[PDB]
RNA sequence: CUCCUAAAGAGUAACGGAGGAGCACGAAGGUUGGCUAAUCCUGGUCGGACAUCAGGAGGUUAGUGCAAUGGCAUAAGCCA
RNA sequence: ACGACCAGGGCUACACACGUGCUACAAUGGCGCAUACAAAGAGAAGCGACCUCGCGAGAGCAAGCGGACCUCAUAAAGUGCGUCGUAGUCCGGAUUGGAGUCUGCAACUCGACUCCAUGAAGUCGGAAUCGCUAGUAAUCGUGGAUCAGAAUGCCACGGUG
């Protein structure tokens, strides 16, 4: 159905359906299903509404939703406004973690232009 | 990414910073220790960090604590 | 007529003293709620505009009014008189039964809710805000969705200034960021 | 065909100054009922200088199948 | 001084072009649990078990081993069961944010690794072009040199074939 994470997860195995939330991967999905009491191989259908309310109550413990997007934007903005090395690498769309820029920077640089 | 057994700072820079804060506002601090960590007692001072040829003036703010000094002095020129 | 009854008994006498009105007729009112759906791209195909208006028909239970282009402008390459979008105006209790349907159901549904703005006033006491998603309403089912078109909602009030305007919807517990 | 030259009735020439027509429409005709613009500002999903929505300003600066002139709110304009 | 010492920086840049590789685009596959079968090597400022703590990288304690004895060291493809059911997906892992570990005087430029989160391109590749004839190609792991740390490279080893 729908979760406190607005997003609407698909009707499939709960462990994989909960991954559709921004901020919930496989490990956090397994942890949510374990702390809630729901099996991992059960679909989102066949789940009572009282069980979806339980899943919402558990996902409320994590910062996983536009809130997390806001915290990531804030960190990158702090880097850019600080003017440090990583801030400059973020400003110019260049690799931030020491990767080579002579070749192979296509994820940060995008499609090549002559 | 240094262990959690305490941050690193060069001793000469540490003593320079204590002498600068105990003696009131001073001139920019000329240093070559780009690897030193910015500590909270350096907030307010402007440290001139070497970048290879010059000493780049870096006015320290509370948002810089935890960074290394060389993070605010680029070493390569690109236009 | 929930908030309609809640209007004439509760929000009038708190507002009557809040602005020190001499007559009850000085308190602001809510005339109409008009929902606009500017399709814009229906010129490519008009099969999508009817079902687009079919959604707006389910949000308020009223058959929409297809608006036509007032004048040709080529900047969006349309001829005057083309079916460009639909709209519905709501008055009376159908406005009220819709006015609570969003403030109590339309508010707690929008993705990444952060609250409405207090600056989105006309300058003479009329509020307008736009919702980006149409699947926020209980009526429109998620299963039947051909597109994710939003719509604008404006609130026509007899208020004279924005202060009297914001004071009225605040009495209805409007989310003000 | 329209304006100016044309000398405040009409008319008035030049290889004088400027523009149009050789159609269109069974509704764009008749009648009854209703309606009132341009532009701009403010607010508002995509939406942008410019689309649709709401409000204010404004008062015909709009509109009239087409040139110009004279008209047009009782509308001759717009809708059924 | 074109000699010598030092600190910091650079050799790691980045519109772009090429060579050589690794990982993929998936179902002859991904994931989960269970389980089978190697060879060749290295080790004393070294390899470091067992046990305890940690989600993990690792940490503490502390045997044995100059080694057919001890350690690295759990081979992996495979096989059994379950699931996914052709979707940019339970494919793919780039990139980025946060939190850490270890080496090292010191991980900013510019290390490796771990955890959480995110999830680019990519759905088999134009002209053209390469290797390979049998335990070969293809594919799957393992070890060593250099080395404080830093292998998708190099050199070697076996499995299926």
């Amino acid at each position: 159905a729908r979760i406190a994470g607005i997003n609407i997860p698909d009707h499939k195995h709960a462990v994989i359906a909960l991954t559709s939330i921004y901020g919930v991967g496989k490990t956090r999905s397994k942890a949510i299903l374990a702390a809630a009491g729901i099996a991992e191989d059960v679909k989102i259908s066949e789940l009572s509404e009282g069980q979806i309310d339980t899943l919402r109550d558990e996902v409320a413990k994590f910062v996983v939703e536009g809130d997390l997007r806001r915290e990531i934007s804030m960190s990158i903005k702090r880097l850019m406004d600080l003017g440090c090395y990583r801030g400059l690498r973020h400003r110019r769309g260049l690799p931030v973690r020491g990767q080579r820029t002579k070749t192979n920077a296509r994820t940060r640089k995008g499609p090549r232009k002559p | 990414r240094s262990l959690k057994k305490g941050p690193f700072i060069d001793l000469h820079l540490l003593k320079k910073v204590e002498k600068a804060v105990e003696s009131g506002d001073k001139k920019p601090l000329r240093t070559w220790s780009r690897r030193s960590t910015i500590f909270p007692n350096m907030i307010g001072l402007t440290i001139a960090v070497h970048n290879g040829r010059q000493h780049v003036p870096v006015f320290v703010t509370d948002e810089m604590v935890g960074h290394k000094l060389g993070e605010f002095a680029p070493t390569r020129t690109y236009r | 007529a929930k908030l309609h009854d809640y209007y004439k008994d509760e929000v009038v006498k708190k507002l009557m003293t809040e602005f020190n009105y001499n007559s009850v007729m000085q308190v602001p009112r809510v005339e109409k709620i008009t929902l606009n759906m500017g399709v814009g791209e229906a010129i490519a195909d008009k099969k999508l505009l009817d079902n687009a208006a079919a959604d707006l028909a389910a949000i308020s239970g009223q058959k929409p009014l297809i608006t036509k282009a007032r004048k040709s402008v080529a900047g969006f390459k349309i001829r005057q008189g083309y079916p460009i979008g639909c709209k519905v105006t709501l008055r009376g209790e159908r406005m009220w039964e819709f006015f609570e349907r969003l403030i109590t159901i339309a508010v707690p549904r929008i993705r990444d809710f952060r609250g409405l703005s207090a600056k989105s006033f006309d300058g003479r006491g009329n509020y307008s805000m736009g919702v980006r998603e149409q699947i926020i309403f209980p009526e429109i089912d998620y299963d039947k969705v051909d597109r994710v078109r939003g719509l604008d909602i404006t609130i026509t009030t007899t208020a004279k200034s924005d202060e009297e305007g914001r004071a009225l919807l605040a009495a209805f517990d409007f989310p003000f960021r």
